[PDB]
This record gives structure tokens, C-alpha cells and sequence, in this order.
């Protein structure tokens, strides 16, 4: 509903790093990945140079788009977005629908990217945290409007990888090396009780944790980062060029690619966390753990 | 049981 807006190399480029144009080792061969994730095969992928931003879009870049726009989130078109449970305050109205095998996930009624818990929240204290309650289509919009587009999964990977050859994570192989907490995910007992340990019990700000060797900051964890992609488990399964050579992903589908892991993140449950790790969610819906970051073509 | 679910849909709850 907007018309796009003349932007600069230099004001596109300010807070993105330049992937330079290269090869990587795409994928997963854990041997616990649910198969139906499709984080196999490990191929090597050759990708054109690229943008891609330090940090997932926050809160306060949010409200600009939203101010020089007005645009309205599906979440506010819809009336409602995902809460984690323990997130509703008391009193709030919710609906009583069950998302299935994930009871721990609460429709709210005006949850949204300003209200993250709801009515009666608001994000006053978190301007420097990742914008949730985004849908793909949202995160598009932003996206066109900032000169930018989302990454396509290869992107994304190449770039969380931080220049790594098949690590486990963003920095290594180890969770936590030298015993410090490197992202923000669950620790304790999932959904029951999250601990804390690593400082957050919810999003943390966009900046947290020490960056990988590439200088992006929380690809592992906090949020659900949208991709460009259409999901699908084994269309990255042929060799061919089409899968090889800055692959699109399939041309079709019905959900769209989601990386990273997010704050509730466990190895007791999803272990998602792994940067070969990988799920999908239809374009229009929205979750207080999912944002997005952006790419940018040089 | 089956794939642990991170990606709540809004069709999910239909
Ligand atoms: C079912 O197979 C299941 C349920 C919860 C966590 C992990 C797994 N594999
Ligand atoms: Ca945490
Ligand atoms: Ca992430
Ligand atoms: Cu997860």
C-alpha cells in the first residue's frame, strides 16, 4: 500500500556486513535431526556476494517502517498472535483454541508487535529487542520499504556459518565453550520452567551475546528468523544446479522457511538451535519468538 | 511422539 523509497547503497548498506561470493558446506548430518526437517543432505553450496544485517530487525526499526507507512501487521488485521503460556499475564482474555502437540502456545486476542504479551504490554523497555509477532508477509513489507529482502535459507546459513567449515553452531562445537553462554535458548525444563541461565527469559536485545567470526549477532537463538524460501524437505535433496548455484529453494509451497531458534529453543525437545537446524511457518501467521533479519543484493 | 513443533500456524488451530 506504500510506495518504495529512494535509498542509498551506503544508507541500505549501514548496519549489514558484505558476504563475499564463495562456497560452503550446506546442511546437517546429526544423527539425531528428525528426518522430516530435511537438514540433509550436506552439499556445497556456491552463493553471489551479499548483505546481510548484524542484527534481526528490532522493535524501534520496526515502528519507523510502521510510522513513515502505516502499515498494519497480519496479527492486527487477524486480532490475535501466539503467546508463550508463561508470557499472559493474569486476567487476560484468551482464546481457547489449542495449536496441536504445542499446548504450551496461547492465541491471544491484540497480541501484537507493540503488545507482545497482549493487551496491557507494551515494548517501552525493549526498543533494541527483536520485533516479534511478524509475519512473513510483514517482514517482506519492511524488507521492500528498507531497500532490502529477506535471505534466501542459503544466505542465511552461509552467513550464521560465520566462516566456520561445518560447526555444530555460529562458534563452534560447543554449546557453551569455556562454560559462557553464547545465544539465548531454554535451560531447564521445557515448557515447564526455563531457568534462565543465560540471562533471558524471553527476547533478548538484538546486540546480546558475542557476534560470530562473520560479526552477526544471535543467529542462534532468541527468535525465529524468516526466510526468503518456500519450505519443503528434500527439493535441496537433487543435485543440480538449480539446488547448488544460489538456490531459490522449490518454486512452490504453502509455508515458508524459518532459521535460527529461538529463546525457547531445547535439546529435550526440538534441539533447533543448530545452525544446519531448520523449520517452516505458513506466510501469514505470527509468534512472539519469530523476527527476521534482512539481505541486501551489493 | 512424532516432529517437535516450533512453528505454531495459524491454520494449525483450525
Ligand atoms: C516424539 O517423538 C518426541 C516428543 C517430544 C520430544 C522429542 C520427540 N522425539
Ligand atoms: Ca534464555
Ligand atoms: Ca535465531
Ligand atoms: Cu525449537
Amino acid at each position: 500500500d506504500f510506495d518504495i523509497p529512494r535509498r542509498s547503497p551506503q544508507e541500505i548498506a549501514k548496519g549489514m556486513v558484505a558476504i563475499p561470493g564463495g562456497t560452503f558446506r550446506m546442511g546437517g548430518e546429526d544423527p539425531d535431526a528428525f528426518p522430516e526437517d530435511g537438514e540433509g543432505p550436506v552439499r556445497t553450496v556456491r552463493l553471489s556476494p551479499f548483505l546481510i544485517d548484524r542484527y534481526a530487525v528490532s522493535n524501534r526499526q520496526f515502528a519507523a517502517f510502521v510510522k513513515a507507512t502505516g502499515y498494519v501487521t497480519d496479527a492486527e488485521r487477524y486480532g490475535w498472535s501466539f503467546v508463550f503460556h508463561a508470557h499472559v499475564a493474569p486476567g487476560t482474555p484468551v482464546m481457547d483454541a489449542v495449536v496441536p502437540e504445542a499446548p504450551w502456545w496461547v492465541a491471544v486476542p491484540g497480541a501484537y508487535w507493540k503488545a507482545p504479551e497482549g493487551p496491557g504490554s507494551s515494548i517501552t523497555d525493549r526498543p533494541n529487542h527483536p520485533v516479534v509477532h511478524v509475519s512473513w508477509n510483514d517482514a517482506v513489507a519492511y524488507a521492500t520499504w528498507a531497500g532490502k529482502r529477506l535471505p534466501t535459507e542459503a544466505e542465511w546459513e552461509m552467513a550464521a556459518r560465520g566462516g566456520l567449515d561445518q560447526a555444530r553452531y555460529p562458534w563452534g562445537n560447543e554449546l557453551t565453550p569455556r562454560g559462557r553462554h553464547r545465544c539465548n535458548i531454554w535451560q531447564g525444563t521445557f515448557p515447564v520452567h526455563d531457568t534462565g541461565e543465560d540471562g533471558y527469559t524471553g527476547t533478548a536485545p538484538v546486540n546480546a551475546f558475542a557476534p560470530n567470526g562473520y560479526g552477526l549477532y544471535n543467529v542462534a537463538g532468541n527468535v525465529w528468523e524468516w526466510c526468503a524460501d518456500w519450505w519443503s524437505a528434500d527439493w535441496h535433496a537433487t543435485e543440480s544446479p538449480a539446488t547448488r548455484i544460489d538456490p531459490r529453494g522449490p518454486e512452490t509451497g504453502t509455508a515458508r522457511v524459518t532459521k535460527g531458534g529461538s529463546f525457547l529453543c531445547h535439546e529435550s525437545y526440538c534441539n533447533r538451535y543448530r545452525v544446519a537446524a531448520r523449520t517452516c511457518n505458513t506466510p501469514d501467521s505470527s509468534a512472539a519468538h519469530t523476527g527476521f533479519r534482512c539481505a541486501a543484493d551489493p | 511422539a512424532t516432529t517437535p513443533l516450533c512453528g505454531p500456524s495459524r491454520a494449525s488451530i483450525l
